[PDB]
């Protein structure tokens, strides 16, 4: 199975700076050319909103300011300056077979 | 000189070559467009005029000389020797083309191992938004850029052709391709390695099989409803349509790449006996065949679409419209899974269609290992272990120029130029120089002399006139319109077709070049030179 | 949602060209196909051609050879249909339609422009009648065998047809539950179960089971 | 427009089962695959299973084989997680999501509102 890991587990984004978010891997995960890595949105009693397609695709109602780049076993989350109401955890997600797995979760906030 | 042993196993030697994975893409595909049973008419009377006197002319040419295909010209006419250096150059061509194929196919053998076959269901790995191929109680609609899980399993997990956007820009290797093109050129090299007199013990079992597994998937979809309507669908004649020239064209082109003559192979194999009082019975064994295997194989075809096609609501025709590889790989692979038979029938046909590739690459390399080998003694004396592996590693580099650059932009490319006017050419080039400049009243008695019997006064008649006249309308009705082709919505721009164009007129440069070369070197004045190089013997 | 609104009619000398345009709106323009269909003055529909908006691509009826050409322009979601040699015979009005793949139906019909200047089906009588109310019948004979692929339409005077079975047996979206239909191979059956006042209109017996689109002779119920 | 909508929440006996729902509409959801995670108040998600409505294959990891079994209906537009041998662990809400399509990694585009097993 593919485990995922995240770091830092919780970044001190004071409002106004840029943020980035890494998705460390075992594998190996690029298979058809297509990145199966992405990312959601988690706030306190809300769903979790999709954010990235492919880790380099933005999402549906999603705003511009999240985007994502990589290859192989290390993408990173660059987010431009973030405001307080971006406060949420993001979680990665690999949907390369046979298991769906997720990672540990980064708090990032003002 | 080594000779080869029962008669018979010549027989399943030159048939495996005769019949191919080619004869079930191309005729199925060009037949029901022709018209169906309106083109196998003219499909029986170009073989008889056409496809046989072309086919015979160079078995019994090998009978005599054996010599190959390079050191035979220097006995027939001299200033012909580059024919084998045209054949050498070709087969390079050909053999990436036909060894990459079977690695597709190769790719589905060890697949279809498993009894859920990935072709219905767009599971986790596929394009799944255009992806619906489960007919419901009319609660679906087909949309222009939707598919099956069978056109996406052929397009982004066999060829990955998402990866590039043209010929303009190539992609990487598949790995699991990587493996498959290995253990294809494995085979091909202990079958031809060990020697010629070995390679007629795998033809025993590759050339019969294909003809056990016809009748295993033959009998399956002919018991099944729909059949009637695929059959008649394809035997259903359109008379109007053979007053068409392109149908002519189409059936005398037919005959040609099913028999196969002017690539060489057909000549080396007749150069490894005597062949005393039995050609003329082989060879017209399998001209018979080959037409008839070609007709069951089509046979089969249909007979499963027509299965599919009371399923699917609609007729045959305007059923993937792409080409010949693509519905196969595709279309066929669909019926087999929609077959409530599966997890068997998907390794009893790509097994026979890599069987079908592999007998007939087995023999391509031996036209060739046969050609340089009687012209260099220096390297068949104590080399010619060492110089198949030569071959095999060259054409493994040839058979590369796809897998590392995406996909198939190079395989579609390079099928209408690499056995385009080139084998052509060397075809009629053939036909002329061994009966207009060397008498024919000389090839001839070299026939008679070995088989007992003549077959002058009909051959020979279709052999000066028929021959000549319907080998050039080949090259004629190819001059006239240039095939603007296309793969997947994707049109080939300009400079590629040239390049086509360019790889497929180089490819048969050598017979002018050798020519000019000879002419240069040799001594004398302008007709005495002339005279030296077409002088026989 | 959907709609196809085509210019207005025109008259044009003999053997000189003449055009008509169809816009289109409420769908993907590339995700569907561009038909067009004839209708010589009191007679029966025919199909004309077909086109490929992904890549211009066109198929259509043998008998149009030499006398039209087919095209679209997706950058404005508009249809053109241009005519060449134009003969008296050619007095028809001409129908802009959306038609998915697999029913190789036609799923909407626009208002129709007038202009001036294989296997096949056939029908029974085209003077079935009986009274309001009552089950009615149409007979449809194939020259060929179709297994279910065969539709029904509806078009009232000086309106253009609709969709309203499916498959042979199925009534299509927007349809009441009045019309149903059956068959298979070369008999098909469409019925009314309490016929209406509402549905005295021609109809037309579909060929859907291979290209080139072919119809019936027509028939109409009155009363 | 897309939407999942769930059950209600219930409560939870030591050792016994529950039934959760989850209806699809608005899209083709014989041709996708329906997704169910846990959110464990205090940790991260952590997946449970999938399944495809029209197929019925399914695949599990994390434990859960031993604890879950999902199925599906193609004719009511719904899919069904069953869970039984509940205890304090599983206390938790549960997500259905709509797996997007493969061409784009299967990002879980749409959710449900989410039901508490406790
Ligand atoms: C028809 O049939 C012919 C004869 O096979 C093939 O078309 C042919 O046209 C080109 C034109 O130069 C030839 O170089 C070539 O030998 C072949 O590809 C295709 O299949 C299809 O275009
Ligand atoms: C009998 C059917 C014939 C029609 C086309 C040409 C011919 C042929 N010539 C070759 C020369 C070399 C080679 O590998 C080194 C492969 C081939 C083949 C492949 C199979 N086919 C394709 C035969």
């Amino acid at each position: 199975d593919i485990v995922l890991t995240q770091s830092p587990a919780s970044l001190a984004v004071s409002l106004g700076q840029r943020a980035t978010i890494s998705c460390r891997a075992s594998e190996s995960v690029d298979n058809y050319g297509i990145s199966f890595l992405n990312w959601f949105q988690q706030k306190p009693g809300q769903p979790p909103k999709l954010l990235i397609y492919a880790a380099s695709n933005q999402g549906s109602g999603v705003p511009a300011r999240f985007s994502g780049s990589g290859s192989g076993t290390y993408f990173s989350l660059n987010i431009h300056p973030m405001e307080e109401d971006d406060t949420a955890v993001y979680f990665c997600q690999q949907t390369k077979g046979v298991s769906w797995t997720f990672g540990g979760g980064t708090k990032v906030e003002i | 000189r080594e000779t080869w042993g029962k008669k018979v196993d010549f027989l399943l030697s030159v048939i495996g070559y005769a019949v191919d994975l080619g004869n079930v893409w191309r005729f199925p595909y060009i037949c029901y467009q022709n018209g169906g049973g309106a083109f196998l008419l003219p499909y029986t009377i170009m073989a008889i005029f056409g496809g046989i006197p072309l086919f015979y002319m160079e078995l019994a040419l090998g009978q005599y000389h054996r010599n190959g295909c390079i050191s035979i010209w220097r006995k027939i006419c001299p200033i012909f020797k580059g024919i084998g250096y045209a054949i050498c150059i070709i087969a390079f061509y050909i053999a990436s083309y036909y060894n990459t194929i079977m690695a597709w196919a190769l790719y589905y053998l060890i697949s279809s191992f498993t009894d859920q076959l990935p072709w219905t269901s767009c599971k986790n790995s596929w394009n799944t938004g255009n992806c619906t191929n489960y007919f419901s109680e009319d609660n679906i609609t087909w949309t222009l850029h939707s598919t099956s899980p069978a056109e996406e399993f052929y397009t982004r997990h066999v060829l990955q052709i998402h990866r590039s956007k043209g010929l303009q820009d190539l992609g990487g290797i598949s790995w699991q391709l990587a493996l498959c093109i290995m253990l294809i050129f494995t085979v091909i090299y202990f079958s031809i390695w060990k020697g010629v007199k070995t390679s007629g013990k795998v033809v025993w079992v590759t050339a019969t099989f294909p003809y056990i597994a016809l009748s295993v998937l033959l009998v399956r979809g002919a018991t099944l409803p729909g059949a009637w309507r695929g059959v008649l669908f394809y035997l259903k004649p359109n008379w109007q349509k053979l007053l068409e020239t392109g149908v002519w064209i189409d059936a005398a082109a037919q005959i040609f790449f099913s028999l196969g003559p002017g690539f060489g192979v057909l000549l080396a194999f007749a150069s490894y006996n005597k062949f005393n009082n039995n050609c003329y019975q082989d060879a017209l064994v399998t001209s018979v065949v080959n037409c008839m295997t070609s007709f069951v194989s089509g046979f089969v075809i249909f007979t499963v679409l027509g299965y599919m096609a009371e399923m699917r609501n609609e007729d045959v025709s305007e059923v993937a419209k792409d080409a010949g590889p693509s519905l196969l790989f595709i279309t066929y692979a669909e019926a087999i899974a929609n077959m409530p038979a599966s997890t068997f029938f998907a390794i009893i046909f790509f097994l026979m269609l890599i069987t079908l590739g592999l007998d007939s690459s087995f023999a391509g390399l031996e036209g060739v290992i046969t050609a340089v080998l009687d012209e260099f003694p220096h390297v068949w004396a104590k080399r010619r272990e060492r110089f198949v592996l030569a071959v095999v590693i060259t054409c493994f580099f040839g058979s590369l120029v796809t897998l590392t650059f995406g996909g198939a932009y190079v395989v579609k490319l390079l099928e209408e130029y690499a056995t385009g006017p080139a084998v052509l050419t060397v075809a009629l080039i053939e036909a002329v120089a061994v009966s207009w400049f060397y008498g024919i009243t000389q090839f001839c008695r070299d026939v008679k002399e070995m088989l007992g019997f003549s077959p002058g006064w009909f051959w020979r008649i279709c052999w000066v006139a028929i021959s000549p006249l319907f080998l050039l309308f080949i090259i004629a009705s190819f001059l006239m319109s240039p095939p603007q082709l296309r793969l997947f919505q994707y049109n080939y721009p300009y400079w590629s077709i040239i390049l086509g164009y360019a790889i497929g007129t180089s490819s048969f440069i050598c017979i002018p070049t050798y020519i000019a070369y000879r002419l240069i070197i040799t001594p004398g004045t302008f007709k005495e030179r002339i005279i030296k190089s077409i002088t026989p013997e | 949602e959907v709609q196809l609104q085509q210019s207005g009619p025109e008259l044009v000398k003999p053997g000189a060209s003449v055009k008509i345009s169809c816009k289109a709106s409420g769908y993907t323009f590339t995700d569907y196909y561009m038909n067009w269909v004839k209708q010589s003055h009191g007679k029966s529909l025919e199909w004309i051609g077909n086109i490929n908006p992904n890549n211009g691509g066109t198929s259509y009826n043998q008998k149009f050879k030499g006398k039209a050409t087919l095209t679209v322009d997706k950058s404005s979601t508009t249809a053109y249909m241009e005519l060449r040699s134009l003969t008296s015979e050619d007095s028809a009005v001409y129908y802009c339609t959306r038609s998915p793949v697999r029913p190789y139906y036609f799923d909407y019909w626009g208002q129709g422009t007038t202009l001036t200047v294989d296997i096949v089906m056939t029908q029974s009588h085209k003077f079935m009648s009986t009274s309001v109310g009552d089950r009615v019948s149409i007979t449809c004979k194939a020259s060929q065998d179709v297994s279910t692929a065969v539709a029904w339409y509806q078009q009232k005077p000086g309106q253009s047809p609709k969709l309203l079975i499916y498959s042979a047996s199925y009534r299509y979206t927007g349809v009441p539950d009045r019309f149903t239909g059956s068959g298979s191979g070369t008999d098909f059956t469409f019925t009314i179960s309490s016929v209406q006042a509402e549905d005295l209109a021609v109809y037309y017996c579909q060929q859907h089971y291979s290209i080139p689109r072919t119809f019936g002779g027509g028939t109409k119920l009155e009363i | 427009q897309v939407q999942l909508q769930q059950s209600g929440p219930e409560l939870v006996k030591l050792g016994a089962s529950v039934r959760i729902s989850c209806k699809a509409s608005g899209y083709r959801f014989s041709y996708s695959w329906m997704n169910w995670v846990k959110q464990r108040p205090g940790k991260g998600l952590e997946w449970i299973g999938r399944i495809y409505p029209g197929d019925g294959d399914t695949k599990y990891s994390g434990k859960f084989k031993g604890k879950a079994t999902l199925t599906a209906d193609k004719s009511s537009s719904t899919v069904y997680m069953q869970l039984s041998s509940l205890t304090s662990e599983d206390s938790a809400v549960y997500f259905c999501a709509r797996s997007a399509y493969g061409s784009e990694g299967f990002a879980m585009d749409y959710w449900g509102q989410g039901t508490s097993v406790t």
